[PDB]
């Protein structure tokens, strides 16, 4: 899993899965919910 | 100390520096300053002429004399003359000066109250047990050929750059960086620092040197672990603030200055691992055998072994043999290091300039 | 989520379908399904006019029902238009409700103390009022008729005064339908309302369609003054491996704590420094068995 | 919200925002540069 600090304007998740490897790339709108 | 071990608000308490001036509005409070203001027979500022009469004019009740041993000199010898106090509490680690002026301090604050035993401090682990050291380096030929034949100025700087002091002080730091042991090396001569720090590469700290280069010096020791050998000159023998630390390496020193050998050695007395079981503080002065460094090294040991600390004599080291990295070993280098020792010693005009 | 959060929705609720039209109850369920909505939000969702939801707009931010933001962002286009945002201000909306109410409440027992004074005297000519103390100076000296100053005219008895009992059926027929408000503030009251803002509001947002042209995310300007739990098993086996490892460490610590071998001996003496029974137990097991049978987009990333 | 309480009634809200609310120096060692690393924490 990646993810975006507070510095960051636009905040952002990433998913690595394992097996190539599958990538899932979400948006949340606000800090707390993410 | 005064705002954290005792219970007095900052209104009482003011500083008498260069930076700060102020002073407190109540009929009495604490006042901390430097011997070098009050004892400056130079002009001073009105500020500062206005904080030195209020001294003078106001009755104090007792004074706190840090570091008394400055206190015999020429100027400081006025500081109880010119501030009128009933009490005179004189503290120090140091009760030894060269001169016999530090006998004039009966005269100045009084008669000697009370002397610590450092052993019975040491054993129950109060402060470190250190394990003072003299680590004896030979001569080579021909650099003690040329110590026998100039003055005692050259002479000094000749029997500090031995090549064998170099190869003792890099296998002590080999020897003592790979059991983690935090390490401070102290020696008076600048050229002698920087000789050192161009050689081993380790960071080197003098009087001249800018302020937040040796703050940053000191935290990257403090804190950072690839620098756990910190090169100092007189600065750090004085009363300043530096990082813990166990392994002390003494390599030149200002003469046979008794005071300077505890000042050193109470750094390392404050050492974290005074808790820990089999804790030993490393305490070694390199030595130049044959040399005055063993005069004046005997003559600095006196209040040591007066205060109980034995100096104990390393003539050999194991690891001299198959040590990695070899300091002047051929001899061209080591002639190439003698020769370098010995050459050692109107408006408008003004935009047309 | 919070019961006191649908407490206030069917305060709001309740309101809109009392006091407003049908409309205004459509924007209001809108914005309180969707916590936060721009305009372009609105036309997609209720397919409403810019014209026709100005009205509304305007009634519903003039009784503070309905709190916009004027903040603008950068899309990727970055065609910038100035986006108006729709919330509510929870506090905000039940203070201006209760004002509302109480100035409504007032003013009709207002109404009805002007109401409880006697009749009057009405000049339909010249259509003047007049009261009881100011019609005492106007009489002929007849002594039957009120006559009028400009007019000279016979007045007439008003019809108010009478209807006292109308506007305290009036009062009856409010107080009634407003007992639900009053008994959900009852509620209210006793508890504690969070101040929202859009930021508040933007942690309990539904999104109102797929692709939306404002974002919901907030940008912030310079100058605006306005953990992890692991656990070991062990198989009775390796706790002998644990020993080992506590007292590899140690006896670590005790070399790196031990005194160097220059002192703790003397360096004076040497010189001086310089330059098989698996097939035993199978046939025990062929034994026993013998036996036994006898018997029986790209950003910056941290790991998290 | 400072009359609702002189009139009687008890508001259920905080007071809006309209009420009153609140160098570098020379180096001397050139043959390390680079290998000291920033500390502006302890
Ligand atoms: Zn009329």
């Amino acid at each position: 899993l990646q993810a975006t600090p507070a510095s960051s304007e636009k905040m952002m998740l990433r998913l690595i899965g394992k097996v190539k490897p599958q990538r899932h790339m979400f948006s949340f709108n606000n800090r707390t919910v993410m | 100390q005064f705002l954290q071990w005792c219970t007095l608000q900052p209104e009482n308490c003011a500083v008498f520096t260069s930076d700060n001036k102020e002073m407190f509005q109540t009929e009495s409070g604490l006042v901390v300053s430097t011997y070098s203001m009050v004892a400056n027979t130079r002009n001073r500022s009105h500020d500062s002429q206005k904080v030195m009469d209020f001294l003078t004019g106001r009755e104090w009740g007792f004074i706190i004399l840090d570091e008394v041993h400055v206190v015999p000199a020429a100027m400081f010898r006025r500081v109880v003359s010119t501030i009128a106090a009933h009490a005179k509490l004189g503290l120090t680690a140091t009760l030894v000066r060269e001169d016999d002026k530090i006998g004039d301090l009966n005269f100045l604050i009084g008669p000697k109250l009370y002397e610590a035993n450092w052993m019975e401090l040491s054993q129950k682990g109060h402060i470190a047990n250190v394990q003072c050291a003299e680590v004896w380096c030979p001569m080579t030929a021909e650099f003690y050929q040329e110590y026998l034949r100039e003055t005692a100025r050259k002479r000094m700087l000749l029997y500090i750059m031995n090549p064998t002091k170099f190869q003792a002080c890099q296998f002590l730091i080999q020897y003592h960086e790979r059991r983690g042991d935090k390490i401070i090396v102290f020696s008076d001569n600048v050229y002698a620092l920087q000789e050192y720090a161009l050689k081993m590469g380790k960071p080197f700290i003098y009087g001249s040197t800018p302020q937040q280069e040796r703050m940053n010096i000191l935290q990257n020791f403090q804190y950072n672990d690839q620098i756990n050998t910190i090169f100092l000159s007189k600065v750090g023998d004085t009363s300043i603030d530096l990082p813990e630390a166990t392994c002390l390496i003494q390599i030149s020193s200002h003469y046979g200055s008794r005071r300077q050998e505890a000042q050193r050695l109470g750094r390392i007395l404050r050492a974290k691992r005074r808790n820990d079981e089999g804790f030993n503080a490393f305490f070694y002065s390199l030595v130049s055998k044959d040399t005055q460094e063993m005069y004046y090294s005997t003559k600095r040991q006196a209040f040591l072994v007066d205060q109980g600390y034995a100096f104990k004599v390393i003539t050999h080291l194991h690891g001299m043999e198959n040590i990695p990295n070899l300091a002047y070993a051929s001899p061209r280098e080591r002639r190439e290091l003698l020769q370098e020792v010995l050459l050692k010693n109107h408006p408008l005009i003004r935009k047309m300039y | 989520d919070r019961p006191i959060d649908d407490i206030v929705k069917n305060l709001l609720k309740f309101v809109v379908r009392g006091f407003y039209g049908g409309s205004f109850v459509l924007v209001l369920d809108a914005i309180l399904f969707h916590s936060v909505l721009a305009e372009d939000d609105l036309k997609q969702l209720l397919s409403i006019n810019k014209t026709e939801l100005g009205p509304l707009i305007a009634r519903l931010r003039s009784d503070r029902l309905i709190s916009i933001h004027k903040q603008r962002e950068y899309p990727p286009n970055s065609k910038s238009v100035e986006r108006v945002y729709y919330y509510v201000k929870y506090p905000h909306a039940i203070d201006a409700i209760k004002w509302k109410v109480h100035q409504v409440v007032q003013r009709l027992k207002d109404d009805l103390d002007k109401n409880s004074e006697p009749n009057g005297y009405m000049c339909p000519i010249c259509l003047t009022k007049y009261t009881q103390l100011e019609a005492v100076q106007l009489l002929n000296f007849d002594r039957t008729e009120f006559l009028c100053s400009l007019c000279d005219e016979p007045l007439v008895e008003d019809d108010s005064g009478k209807k006292n009992k109308e506007k305290q059926d009036k009062l009856n027929r409010l107080m009634d339908q407003i007992q639900p408000i009053i008994d959900s503030l009852k509620k209210i009251d006793d508890s504690r309302i969070e101040e929202n803002t859009f930021e508040i509001a933007l942690a309990r947002l539904i999104p109102p369609q797929n692709q939306s042209h404002a974002a919901y995310t907030y940008n912030p300007k310079k100058g605006s003054t306005m953990a992890t739990l692991h656990i070991n098993i062990t198989t009775a086996s390796d706790e002998v491996a644990q020993r080992e490892l506590q007292e590899r460490q140690a006896e670590e610590k005790r070399k790196q704590n031990a005194v160097p071998e220059w002192h703790k001996q003397s360096t004076i003496g040497k010189t001086a420094l310089g330059r098989e029974e698996r097939e035993n137990e199978k046939t025990l097991n062929d034994y026993y068995a013998a036996l036994a049978k006898k018997q029986a987009l790209e950003d910056e990333f941290e790991d998290v | 919200p400072r009359k609702l309480q002189d009139l009687g009634l008890k508001p259920a809200s905080v007071d809006p925002a309209t009420i009153k609310r609140q160098r570098k120096g020379k180096i001397t060692n050139t043959h390390m540069t680079g290998i000291l690393k920033d500390y502006s924490h302890r």
